[PDB]
């Protein structure tokens, strides 16, 4: 069936937007990463000072 | 917990720098001594001499 077809390429878009959404998961988690680098560059800097007194 | 190692290893190396200054200069004390000490064998050597160049006593 032809609409069922489209059905189908609705499902392969839905099963897309699934990647999608958990390619958006992962790059999250990726920034996420970058995000917790940030806060350790900080505490890196601070206890750098104090090596330094 | 490495700001905590470096602040515990440069405070042994405090120490360190302390221990290794007291440890020179008490040495210099003792050497002192020792210095003194054959600057008197020394002097008993120049005086041994003389015992041997009297000819009559020695």
């Amino acid at each position: 069936n032809g609409i069922a077809t489209l059905l189908q390429a609705e499902k392969e878009a839905h099963e897309i937007v699934s990647k999608a959404r958990k390619y958006r998961q992962d790059k999250l988690k990726q920034a996420k990463t970058d995000a917790a680098k940030e806060i350790d560059s900080y505490k890196i800097q601070k206890d750098k000072e104090l090596k330094e007194f | 917990g490495n700001f905590k190692s470096k602040l515990k290893k440069a405070m042994l190396s405090q120490q360190i720098t302390k221990s290794t200054i007291a440890n020179k200069m008490r040495l210099k004390v003792l050497s002192a001594r020792e210095q003194s000490l054959d600057g008197i064998f020394e002097e008993t050597k120049e005086k041994l001499s003389g015992i041997a160049n009297n000819r009559d006593e020695y």
